[PDB]
């Protein structure tokens, strides 16, 4: 549970870092997601 | 203002910030709290920048 909320959290962050730049670079979409997932994961797993 | 108004002291470090007083901290003032430390630290993001 503690993983998991390193991870919600992670994301409550990353929302507010990315939307500017969804609303600037709606076509790199996929690009941004991609990072927000592997941010993400850079919180959830400590994966470098 | 919002912390005093409400009865809790706020111990400010620099970035980090945490709040101290009786009872538990209401939704709405530690939804604000993490919202001041995360803004903090985007402002430090787009300092970096």
């Amino acid at each position: 549970a503690l993983r998991r909320l390193r991870r919600d959290w992670a994301l409550h962050y990353l929302n507010n870092r990315f939307e500017p730049l969804f609303q600037r670079f709606p076509q790199a979409r996929a690009y941004l997601e991609a990072l927000r997932a592997r941010l993400a994961r850079y919180a959830e797993t400590g994966e470098p | 203002r919002e912390a005093q108004e409400a009865g809790f002291a706020l111990s400010t470090n620099g970035e980090r910030l945490e709040l101290t007083g009786p009872g538990p901290v209401p939704a709405e003032l530690s939804a604000r709290l993490e919202e001041v430390t995360l803004g903090s630290l985007a402002a430090s993001a787009e300092l970096e920048v």
